């Protein structure tokens, strides 16, 4: 759902900006 | 009528602030003292239920809440006596007497009409259908047709009911076709495509809204930025991108309705990114254009998930026809999502032969399936030749 | 500086590359991508960001 | 005219503070030099800011001052001068949605109850407000309309030629 | 081809171009389009070949009629193809 | 403020009055508009 999406969007978020 | 089922939706669903559901009861206070909410005031208890639906001091007793301004009291008791008798009361002694006297003929039908319309702020719709079926026989022209007519388009948005209104509406319609202006026509053409969001239509509802006009504003059945979001977002999801750039991306209106106010974030963020094809940025656009649009408006959060997931697979079509192949490691990291979100969304897609594409492991490159000169008479020819053949067996087979 | 001049930055931008995309397309196709960016002397991502929206 | 002369002096060398507090003390000045007629001063003095550079915040407040005090029966038929002033200050400051209430509520007043030709700067300034609006359908509808009845009146050449 | 007809170029796109492109535009405000219009001027200068100019934006096929016409000594053939055109 | 107009002259007025709000794209017509086309309607015949 709407949980799934969003919550691997900003976990992701976290990691390819500290890259 | 619509300015309290808009501001009390947000009382329904609030995962993020909670000012929100106090900021929209200042206008559910407000609307309550000039005209009387009843019916859907007492509509809040019997809609959604364990945020606010429990408290009422009359029928069913239990506080809980975070709004104290849902619940009965002395004074909304008193009011709603005062009101009751003057829109009804009052207002039928006068028309009884002009019943006897034989004055005019469409006066008295509209004088049926306006207060049939108080039967329906009074909380009791059989006396509003009993004076609207009479002033029905009256009505011949499109001047006593658009009362009727309105009368009736109050139930589909005050009473959040899409059964039978639309057949109501499409016989008051139907019966006489003129239809006056085009803003007259507006009423059947606008909650056609609101209806078709309850079915789940899809490209249905943009038929009629992408060729409507911008400025339309209903005041009490629909507001100005509530009509915005629906051609916006249905809009963008039913013409493809080919249609886009003649219409939606480019238009007189269109660019002077995204800079009146920020709330849409259809047409100007996800529509620049899908025309300048940049992944990087247009992944976040989804996430603000459902919690910041779909979520408080009324009929746009009925799909939820269904935007979204559609959304991202047609997308992925747009890159996959401008490239016969394509990078998994770009895709799958340098547009700001992960290699297991990628799989989870495309693993879905696949077998249900909604897109051709070849996906790689080792390799990591994604390859577009383009079918060349088969295009439509490949796999289409066959499924829908071969499948209304059986159709066309059902009654030939079993015969009566 | 100026907002009219950038708009019709990007419609000389177009104009310029199709004509030098035609003369790419118009002999025989299949050629390295990294050969078409050292002939319009662009970034790989940029010549293949906007041949690929044309 | 000797005010005239000063008042582009003090914006130059920074004394534009004073300046717009001592365009409104010639109100007692206005009630006897050429009989009344304030239009023909106040307008020289508020064009002394557009030659010299000045801030958005002084030019807007003058405007606001002097209609005020007893210049508005003067001000009465004339008003479309300080109001297109208002909606054309608004241009710079890149906010045309208060330009473009002003205007609705305007557009009431120009048709034949003040001046005939002064549509035509009326419809070059309306132009401009949808310009940047990104609109095509008012931009060619109003500065159609002014071309139009700009055969019949005559403009000055800065306006024929904008 | 010719410029300064912009006068003329107007009047021709609302009374030809607009009722042939978009005829719901006349429905929805309810007036009528008129049915011809009359120019006054020197024929063959920016006026006649403006006129075949007009069947390449239109795509329409051009009719040219000219009043020396239909001179003939019997009656009752001139006024019928009025009506048959 | 009609000169002259006959009941014709009054009809040809609808076709005019719609098109100064057909260039805003508009289908009312404003008041504006109404008094602007009569007096292009009833210069017609005094026109030149």
């Amino acid at each position: 759902d709407d949980f799934t999406n969003e919550l691997k969007a900003e976990l992701d978020r976290y990691k390819r900006e500290n890259q | 009528n619509y300015e309290v089922s808009e501001k009390a939706f947000l009382l329904t669903q609030s995962k993020v602030s909670i000012e929100q559901r106090k900021e929209a009861a200042e206008f559910v206070l407000a609307k309550i003292k000039e005209e009387e909410m009843a019916p859907y005031y007492k509509y809040l208890c019997e809609e959604y239920l364990v945020n606010n639906g429990q408290s009422d001091l009359e029928h069913d007793e239990k506080s809980d809440s975070l709004n104290e301004w849902i619940k009965f009291d002395q004074e909304l008791y008193n009011e709603l006596c005062k009101k009751n008798e003057s829109k009804i009361k009052e207002l039928n002694e006068k028309i009884q007497k002009l019943e006897e006297d034989d004055e005019g003929e469409l006066e008295q039908a509209q004088a049926w009409i306006n207060l049939g319309e108080y039967y329906a702020q009074i909380g009791d719709k059989d006396n509003a259908e009993k004076t609207l079926g009479k002033s029905l026989s009256k009505a011949i022209s499109t001047g006593a047709k658009i009362d009727v007519m309105l009368t009736i388009a109050r139930l589909g948005f005050f009473y959040n009911d899409q059964l039978y209104v639309k057949e109501k509406l499409e016989a008051v319609n139907s019966m006489i076709e003129k239809g006056g202006d085009w803003e007259r026509r507006n009423r059947y053409k606008t909650y056609y495509g609101i209806h078709c969001l309850a079915v789940r239509n899809f490209k249905e509802a943009a038929k009629l809204l992408v060729d409507s006009l911008a400025t339309f504003t209903s005041i009490e059945l629909t507001s100005y930025e509530s009509i915005a979001t629906y051609a916006s977002v249905t809009g963008l999801f039913t013409l493809e991108r080919t249609d886009l750039k003649s219409k939606v991306i480019d238009s007189p209106e269109l660019l002077s309705l995204i800079s009146t106010t920020a709330a849409l974030q259809s047409i100007s963020s996800l529509t620049i990114s899908l025309y300048a094809s940049d992944y990087a940025s247009y992944f976040p656009y989804l996430l603000e254009t459902y919690a910041n649009v779909l979520i408080p408006c009324k009929y746009l959060n009925r799909h939820a998930d269904f935007f979204v997931r559609e959304m991202r697979r047609k997308v992925y079509a747009q890159l996959l026809e401008s490239y016969k192949t394509l990078s998994l490691k770009s895709m799958a990291s340098a547009f700001g999502v992960s290699v297991a979100f990628l799989d989870n969304d495309l693993g879905k897609f696949i077998p249900n032969k909604q897109l051709n594409c070849v996906i790689d492991r080792v390799n990591g490159i994604v390859e577009t399936n383009r079918p060349d000169n088969k295009n439509a008479q490949y796999h289409l020819l066959v499924k829908q030749g071969d499948g209304l053949l059986t159709k066309l067996q059902k009654y030939g087979a079993a015969v009566r | 500086g100026d907002e009219l001049t950038r708009s019709h930055f990007n419609a000389l931008y177009d104009t310029l590359l199709e004509s030098n995309l035609c003369k790419i397309i118009e002999p025989f196709e299949c050629v390295e991508i990294s050969h078409i960016s050292k002939i319009i002397g662009l970034d790989t991502q940029q010549v293949e960001g906007k041949l690929s929206q044309m | 005219t000797s005010i005239l002369e000063l008042g582009q002096l003090y914006v130059t060398m920074g004394a534009k503070d004073k300046l717009r507090e001592f365009i409104p003390h010639s109100t007692e000045y206005m009630m006897q030099f050429a009989k009344s007629k304030t239009v023909k001063v106040l307008k020289t003095l508020i064009e002394k800011f557009e030659q010299v550079p000045d801030s958005l915040d002084d030019q807007i407040f003058v405007c606001e001052k002097s209609i005020e005090f007893a210049k508005r029966e003067k001000r009465v038929f004339l008003k479309h001068s300080l109001s297109i002033k208002l909606a054309t200050l608004h241009y710079q400051k890149k906010q045309y949605k208060d330009s473009l209430a002003l205007i609705n509520d305007l557009l009431r007043e120009f048709k034949k109850l003040d001046d005939k030709p002064s549509l035509v700067d009326v419809h070059l300034l309306e132009s401009k407000v949808y310009h940047k609006l990104r609109n095509l359908a008012k931009s060619k509808a109003s500065l159609t309309a002014a071309r139009t009845a700009a055969n019949s009146i005559y403009c000055p050449t800065q306006t024929v030629a904008e | 081809d010719v410029g300064g007809l912009d006068m003329q170029k107007q009047e021709i796109r609302e009374a030809v171009e607009l009722p042939l492109v978009q005829a719901d535009l006349y429905e929805q405000i309810g007036i009528d389009p008129p049915r011809g219009v009359l120019l006054y001027g020197p024929p063959g200068t920016g006026k006649t070949m403006l006129v075949k100019a007009v069947a390449n934006s239109t795509k329409a096929a051009f009719i040219r009629v000219n009043g020396s016409e239909f001179v003939h000594k019997y009656l009752g053939e001139g006024p019928r193809m009025v009506r048959d055109v | 403020k009609m000169n002259g107009c006959s009941g014709a002259d009054v009809k040809g007025v609808c076709t005019e009055a719609g098109m100064y709000a057909l260039r805003e794209r508009r289908i009312h017509v404003t008041q504006e508009d109404f008094e602007l086309a009569v007096g292009k309607v009833m210069n017609k015949n005094q026109e030149t």
